[PDB]
RNA sequence: CGAUGUUGGAUCAGGACACCCAAAUGGUGCAACCGCUAUUAAAGGUUCGUUUGUUCAACGAUUAAAGUCCUACGUGAUCUGAG
């Protein structure tokens, strides 16, 4: 009943999709770890 | 406790303001500096809506709430627990705080439905015939977001839309 | 005393930990069950079926018990007495009773 | 230990009969519970391929519980296949017309969707209340735990938990209530 | 003190036992444990040991199938050096995460040095002619486990 | 009633009362002025 | 495009509600009858004729009304071929 037009991910409407919170401590962990390298990166 | 008596005699009327003991403060609160009853006995973001043993300590015996200024709590708690008080009376807790009618009582209806956590009123609710797909979910509602910041021991939060 | 769990279940549970601390060491001795939590062995004899005038008729009234019904009642008893569905007990066709192996193998 | 091999096997793929008291429990949080027990994941043993399945008994289903407003919300749809047989009917109204109906439902959706989900169906019995033939009372082996910890009511709470529990605050003696 | 439901954690509190009367009672334990190994009063014994990359419980009398050669010929004994457990119908010895040597001694012999019967790997792609089709024939070793020995060096 | 996205008060005997989950515009003096929350 | 056969009509209609009728109401610059708007409701109905191949459209007589659409502008392995 609550179709999608066009495809599910490419076209203008697009499937709402939201971010979960497994997702954002996947991000938060990469960035602590891209942090860490930049500060080794550093002397 | 101040309570309000009337005698008829005689096509006389006479009303009569008749004071009674009261209980009052425990002795010893834990937090005694706080301005708020709640928040210096050290309850707060500690009741939910089955601590009737505190949300009965102040609403009026035919259910209604009491007043803030005459309470005391902070807007916040006030209104939570309002909405502890509400939410208690619709799952069925305090069964003694409601008005007698006994020509009322005598012609039972059916059964009363079991329920808890409810935010909404149940006669105001309508049914979600459509539901939704999973990219547009139309869920339902339990609990109250007044009650989001209460203490979580297993760390999950609470959901409040299911 | 002390157990992490209960010692009311089939075993008692006694961890420790050596004087190295590399060895983990667990006696766990089995548990019987109580008389007291126990009940009589219920015991089932009735011979209703005997008559003082012919003890040979009696046995034969008793023996020659039989019952006949189609197929589909008997295979709605079936499922109601073994609660599984009546689609377990119809029969199969050639193509699946002969591709079945004659020796199926044996472990133990 | 050194049992015969018949027996040993008899022991160990035997049926067991649980009991579940409905009466003011989730039927989501029962059917989870029951739906565990009626496919066997409970025991080391369980095989898919294998019948390892029990038989749960749920009591006090008419007096079951709704979080929230889902007795308004929750609707169940049906179809007869007929043009216009299109049915939506609310939970209360379902719970109404018949008990077993809601925990049957919740049950059937949280089993698998196999074949077998009809077989360790008809091992599940629903009774309204609390009125079980004695042949079912008889094979019952043990009384599962509620899945939810029913609150008390104000006048079930105790004179002496009562005045245990403090006064937060003290009215004053001119108002009136 | 206040009696809410979320002023108390809804778990049971735990209480531990004082270090120095569990380590008492530990010696206790494990003494009683190194005095029925020394009597001998264990009926039959199984072990959970680490072989060719797999833990394997074997018993007594056992057989098990390792999918790669030994450098062994057939018919000589091998002790299995990697025992993470021991257990009996009483007792219970695990390893962190490896027994003693001189506590455990598994000895097994060599069976049957064989290869396993052909298995197909076939990879195919729809509409672009890739077939790869190859057969697999890994060599085997067969080992039986014979005893299982334990000494009453248990401190 | 006139149903409406935004309720706003016509006059200063206008109400504001939420029933059956939404919210009204009621006024006695002047009956034209009722409002419902769509 | 190694064929998804077209308008209109006949037969049978399934569905949506953005309701034409029938039902329950709010406001009227609602006195009554006629009306004008808005809310809720889709189980059931929604005519016969002249001209035109016509969908439409005009006209005649009525009806409680002669609703707007979707369905391969529903339906040609059920029918017509007027265009
Ligand atoms: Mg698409
Ligand atoms: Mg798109
Ligand atoms: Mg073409
Ligand atoms: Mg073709
Ligand atoms: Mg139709
Ligand atoms: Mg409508
Ligand atoms: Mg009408
Ligand atoms: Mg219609
Ligand atoms: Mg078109
Ligand atoms: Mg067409
Ligand atoms: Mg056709
Ligand atoms: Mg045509
Ligand atoms: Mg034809
Ligand atoms: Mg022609
Ligand atoms: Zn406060
Ligand atoms: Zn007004």
């Amino acid at each position: 009943r609550n179709r999608i037009p066009g495809r599910q991910w490419i076209g203008k409407h697009r499937r709402p999709r939201p971010v979960s919170a497994q997702a954002k401590q996947n991000m938060i962990r990469r960035l602590e770890t891209e942090a860490e390298n930049q500060y080794w990166l550093s002397r | 406790f101040r309570e309000v008596v009337e005698i008829l005699d005689g096509k006389t009327t006479i009303i009569e303001g008749r004071i009674t003991e009261t209980p009052q403060e425990s002795p010893n609160p834990p937090n005694p500096t706080g301005q708020c009853p709640i928040c210096r006995w050290n309850l707060k973001h500690k009741y939910n809506y089955e601590d009737v043993l505190l949300l009965s300590q102040f609403i009026r015996p035919h259910g209604g709430m009491l007043p803030r200024r005459i309470t005391g709590l902070c807007q916040e708690e006030h209104l939570k627990i309002e909405e502890c008080v509400k939410m208690a009376h619709r799952a069925g807790l305090l069964p003694n705080h409601r008005p007698k009618l006994p020509e009322g009582f005598v012609p039972k209806s059916k059964p009363r439905l079991n329920r808890y956590l409810t935010r909404w009123s149940p006669r105001s609710v309508k049914p979600i015939y459509n539901k939704g797909h999973r990219w547009n979910k139309v869920r339902m509602p339990v609990g109250s977001p007044l009650l989001k910041d209460n203490v979580s021991y297993s760390g999950r939060p609470l959901l409040l839309y299911h | 005393t002390y157990s992490s769990l209960p010692d009311d279940y089939n075993c008692k549970v006694e961890l420790a930990l050596t004087s190295d601390g590399r060895t983990i060491v667990c006696y766990h001795p089995s548990v019987d069950i109580p008389y007291e939590h126990t009940k009589p062995i219920p015991r089932p004899d009735p011979v209703h079926n005997i008559e003082e005038t012919h003890d040979l008729v009696l046995k034969t009234r008793l023996e020659e018990k039989g019952e006949h019904l189609e197929q589909g009642p008997m295979i709605e008893q079936l499922s109601k007495m073994f609660f599984t569905t009546k689609h377990r007990w119809y029969p199969r066709g050639q193509y699946h009773r002969r591709r079945r192996k004659p020796n199926p193998p044996k472990d133990r | 230990s050194s049992f015969s091999k018949a027996p040993q096997q008899w022991a160990t793929f035997a049926r067991v009969w649980y009991l579940l008291d409905g009466k003011m429990q989730p039927p989501g949080k029962l059917a989870a519970m029951a739906s565990v027990k009626l496919q066997g994941l409970h025991k080391p043993v369980y095989h898919q391929l294998s019948d390892c399945g029990d038989h749960v008994v749920i009591m006090n289903t008419r007096h079951i519980a709704f979080s929230g407003n889902k007795w308004e919300q929750k609707v169940y749809s049906s179809h007869t296949g007929y043009p216009g047989g299109f049915r939506q009917v609310t939970a209360a109204q379902l719970h109404q017309k018949d008990p077993v109906a809601i925990v049957k439902l919740a049950i059937y959706g949280m089993l698998p969707k196999n074949l077998h989900r009809r077989t360790m169906m008809q091992r599940l019995h629903l009774f309204p209340d609390e009125d079980i033939p004695e042949d079912i009372l008889k094979n019952l082996v043990e009384e599962l735990p509620q899945p939810r910890k029913v609150p008390r009511r104000l006048d079930e709470y105790t004179q002496e938990e009562i005045e245990a529990f403090p006064r937060v605050w003290s009215p004053p003696e001119d108002y009136r209530l | 003190v206040p009696k809410t439901s979320l002023g108390s954690p809804p778990w049971p509190d735990i209480v531990l036992p004082d270090p120095v009367e569990e380590t008492r009672h530990h010696a206790e334990v494990v003494g009683q444990v190194n005095e029925l190994i020394a009597a001998g009063r264990y009926g039959r014994l199984f072990a959970v040991v680490h072989f060719a990359g797999h833990q394997w419980k074997v018993t007594a009398e056992d057989l098990i199938l390792i999918e790669n050669e030994l450098d062994v010929a057939c018919g000589e004994r091998i002790r299995l050096e990697k025992v993470l457990l021991v257990g009996a119908d009483n007792f219970t010895l695990l390893g962190k995460p490896l027994l003693g040597k001189e506590l455990v001694r598994v000895e097994a012999t060599v069976i049957e040095k064989t290869e396993s019967w052909p298995k197909i790997n076939m990879k195919f792609q729809k509409r672009k002619n890739y077939q790869r089709k190859r057969i697999t024939v890994n060599p085997q070793t067969v080992l039986r486990i014979n005893s299982i020995e334990i000494a009453p060096c248990l401190c | 009633f006139k149903t409406k996205g935004v309720l706003k008060k016509r006059c200063r005997d206008c109400y504001l009362v939420k029933r059956r989950g939404r919210w009204f515009i009621y006024c006695k003096t002047n009956p034209k002025h009722k409002q419902r929350q769509m």
